[PDB]
């Protein structure tokens, strides 16, 4: 299950 | 919308006609663009999704097309619309990536696919004025605007007092009612009320005016009917401050 | 025993020829169960294990959308980083990301993690408390300030401690044969006299899973030993792992040593020795 | 299925609390939302949630229970302007899945009614007139008409105004020789006139 | 930035016997950047078909791949792996050792 949130541009 | 724009806002087009919808987003970059659609009742349906520029992805065997010719230019189009295609198309974006989620929608675009433009009629606005008692039993003044016989479905009613427009002490029906449910094509009616202190109404000089904004056919759009082409237009009624 | 499922993401810019390359891979313990490679035609998150295939179409469509999103974020970054590090558009750079779950023998939550690296070095990582950020350099500071503003940690926590664990144990339940098996080391030894005087024994161990395994030599008094050439555990390729540890002793006086293999797959720890 | 709202329309009296429920089937869902949509305008976000518990913002409170795949919304001290369609959304599979929405209707509160059915004259012609039934209690539904030769609209709550006063209203009309205000059958203590 | 010279191990899946099919594995790891040239050699000549695991990296972010191809050893026929990487001045060739 890939992360569906908490992933943004650095 | 201070970051997403969508046009046209209203489209009454005939079956077999070509469709083009444009979406513009400003204030972010490399964002996630989506084409939702709202037909039947409520509930959005995802028609298209783009991870990035020039990257589209149909979400369901469809008839419409979509492209992203530029980081912030999203478009939806159709070779030739089908009744089915009618619906409220909404464009939205979420920040580049896959975070909290949360998309920002735009004006939206209502598309009414008609089968036979023949049945299209603009509305006939007729604004009535306060009544004996009310002004003397309530000391209030309730004018009533009445747009009737229109089709397709909806338009946008407005109240203007001595120019300016007003939103207070106003109330317009949630939606129009068929002037004869027995037909489908049936044209519609709709009402709104503007109530204002009896002393404000009695003050001749105060100009009241109801204003219906109808969306219909478009210039350069075949029309065989004898009567004038029922295209988008404003159809309103007036009234002045009447003492007694 | 503990379990886990991690996700590794690598993106390499190829200035002058197409979008960066994106290769993402998913593991549960020491077992790969999914992958994606922007250089493949598929352009879909693909399976790499039996159990995982059972997943429905909504799954893949979903997992594929996600991964592509991960990919898009990396692309954008690659640009940003050059910026932060005043570097020309010519060079090639690398962005890496890894996050996963650790659970205990009780399949309960133990710890979470989410690390990011640029050009082979730590850029920014989320601390154990799934709350704080460790900024590697001046550049990362900029990032952990916006990442704090957007409460990224909170979002990641929600996932790490929440979703990631469920799906982990979900997979552990479906791969109950693979992921929850436990092969044992088919150990064997080999001589090798360095000509007169000394000799070098090679304590082998092939076909074991998981890869975690220790094999230490010892002798009389206290166990242990230095001059022991231990090679990093390698993948046999069929799903198991190989490995060995050789040491040096004096001809004959040799049959007085022995390496001790330890591995959960072993009910009783082995202590193989030499016998010519 | 997948996101399942309860449709509506619900009725909540002005002041009361409004409960809204949503159920998601895909346990992959990782963030949840509530959008508000006004007939006409597009959906407007009110809240999002991604961790079990309750999140408060003004008169709004979201409630997430991953264990029950259950997401709720409460609208403390509900106002008539809260009337609208509330769309529940679930961020899953790298996107947002929506429910068919649930219509909300906050009946106002008429402190002191005054049911009366006046008739308005077409300011600019005599004969074509309409009947207005207004200032009635927030209790009382406007029934449809028969021989739809006559037209009657459903009640419409007007933005009282600064003069502090909220009124319900219904309109009825028809082009026939007879109709004259005294049909819309329903409710005692209501003045006619003439 | 940092480069890391790879580490090379060329082995067989199962204890080879020859005359009996098997798999030749060239495991490279601890390197960085990712890009790397790896070929399996049979009698100095490389092997047309050869595949490899998916790119992955360990704790220190260093990569590691596994190039492999099935074959059948012998009493003859030499197999080796050739590897080149920016960190390598000259391409290195590791020869497959039976009992190693």
């Amino acid at each position: 299950e890939l992360a569906g949130i908490g992933i943004l541009t650095v | 919308s201070q970051t997403i724009h969508q046009w046209p806002a209203t489209l009454v087009q005939p079956v077999g006609s070509p469709l083009s919808l444009e979406c513009t987003v400003e204030g972010t970059s490399n964002p996630n663009l989506y084409w939702y659609r709202q037909a039947a009742g409520r509930g959005l349906q995802l028609l298209f999704y783009s991870v990035g520029i020039g990257q589209i992805s149909s979400e369901v065997p469809q008839n419409l097309s979509a492209s992203r010719p530029q980081d912030r230019q999203f478009i939806l189009s159709s070779k030739k619309l089908l009744l089915s295609d009618s619906g409220f198309y909404l464009c939205a974006w979420s920040e580049t990536g896959l975070g909290t989620g949360e998309l920002f929608f735009g004006e939206g675009s209502r598309l009414t696919v008609l089968e036979d433009l023949k049945n299209v009629f603009p509305p006939e606005v007729a604004v009535f004025e306060p009544s004996e008692a009310e002004i003397s039993h309530t000391q209030k003044a309730t004018l009533v605007c009445l747009a009737t016989g229109f089709y397709p479905d909806h338009v946008e009613l407005s109240w203007w007092v001595n120019g300016k427009e007003v939103h207070s002490g106003v109330c317009t029906d949630p939606q129009p009612l068929k002037e004869q449910p027995a037909l489908n094509d049936s044209r519609y009616a709709l009402s709104s009320r503007l109530r204002v202190s009896a002393t404000f109404w009695q003050d001749p000089r105060n100009h009241f005016r109801c204003q219906v904004q109808f969306y219909g056919l478009s210039e350069n759009d075949e029309w065989t009917q004898d009567r004038a082409k029922p295209v988008t237009q404003i159809v309103s009624a007036e009234a002045w401050g009447r003492a007694d | 025993g503990s379990h886990s499922m991690r996700y590794f993401f690598t993106s390499v810019s190829r200035p002058g020829r197409g979008e960066p390359r994106f290769i993402a891979v998913g593991y549960v313990d020491d077992t790969q169960f999914v992958r994606f490679d922007s250089d493949a035609a598929s352009q879909r998150m693909e399976p790499r294990a039996p159990w995982i295939e059972q997943e429905g179409p909504e799954y893949w469509d979903g997992e594929t959308r996600k991964v592509k999103a991960h990919s898009q974020t990396h692309r954008v970054d690659l640009g940003t980083l050059r910026g932060y590090y005043n570097q020309s558009e010519a060079g090639s750079h690398t962005v890496q990301r890894m996050y996963g779950c650790d659970v205990g023998s009780d399949w309960r939550f133990l710890r979470g993690y989410h690390q990011y690296a640029y050009d082979g070095k730590d850029y920014i990582a989320l601390k154990e408390d799934l709350r704080s950020w460790t900024a590697a350099d001046m550049a990362a500071q900029t990032t952990k300030h916006k990442w704090e503003a957007a409460h990224v940690a909170e979002q990641l926590r929600a996932y790490l401690e929440g979703t990631c664990v469920e799906w982990l144990r979900r997979y552990l339940e479906n791969g109950k044969e693979t992921l929850q098996r436990t092969d044992a080391p088919k150990t064997h030894m080999t001589h090798h006299a360095v000509s007169d005087h000394e000799a070098t024994l090679r304590c082998w161990a092939l076909s074991f899973y998981p890869a975690e395994i220790t094999l230490t030599w010892q002798r009389d008094g206290e166990d242990q030993t230095q001059d022991t050439e231990l090679v990093e555990t390698r993948p046999a390729g069929d799903g198991t792992f190989q490995k060995w540890a050789a040491v040096v002793v004096p001809s004959g006086q040799e049959q007085r040593y022995t390496c001790h293999v330890q591995h959960e797959g072993l009910p009783k720890p082995l202590t193989l020795r030499w016998e010519p | 299925q997948e996101v399942e709202q309860n449709s509506g329309p619900l009725s909540v009296p002005e002041g009361a609390i409004a409960s809204l429920n949503c159920t998601y089937s895909d346990r992959g869902s990782q963030s949840f939302f509530w959008y508000r949509q006004y007939s006409g305008k597009s959906p407007e976000l009110i809240m999002f949630i991604y961790s079990n518990g309750d999140k408060e913002d003004g008169r709004f409170t979201a409630q997430l229970n991953k264990a029950s795949q259950y997401v709720s919304l409460l609208i403390r001290d509900s106002q008539p302007s809260d009337s609208a369609t509330y769309l529940c959304a679930v961020n899953v599979a790298g996107k947002s899945t929506f429910g068919d929405g649930t219509t909300l209707t906050v009946k106002p509160n008429i402190q002191n009614p005054d049911p009366a059915v006046y008739q308005l004259r077409d300011s600019k012609s005599s004969d074509k007139s309409v009947c207005l039934f207004t200032d009635f209690d927030s209790q009382t539904n406007v029934s449809q008409s028969k021989d739809s030769d006559v037209y009657i609209t459903d009640k419409c709550v007007l933005d009282m105004r600064s003069m502090d006063f909220k009124s319900n209203s219904a309109v009825a009309w028809s082009n026939k020789s007879d109709f004259a205000c005294a049909n819309a059958f329903n409710n005692s203590i209501i003045p006619e006139d003439t | 930035m940092i480069q890391r010279t790879p580490k090379i191990q060329v082995y067989s899946r199962h204890p080879a016997e020859n005359g009996k099919s098997n798999f030749l594995n060239c495991y490279v790891s601890g390197f960085h950047p990712s890009d790397i040239e790896v070929d399996l050699l049979k009698n100095g000549e490389r092997i047309e078909k050869v595949e490899h695991s998916d790119l992955s990296f360990s704790k220190d972010w260093s990569f590691y791949l596994l190039y492999y191809t099935e074959f059948t050893p012998t009493e003859k026929d030499e197999y080796a792996c050739r590897v080149n990487h920016v960190t390598l001045s000259q391409p290195k060739i590791v020869k497959w050792d039976r009992d190693m």
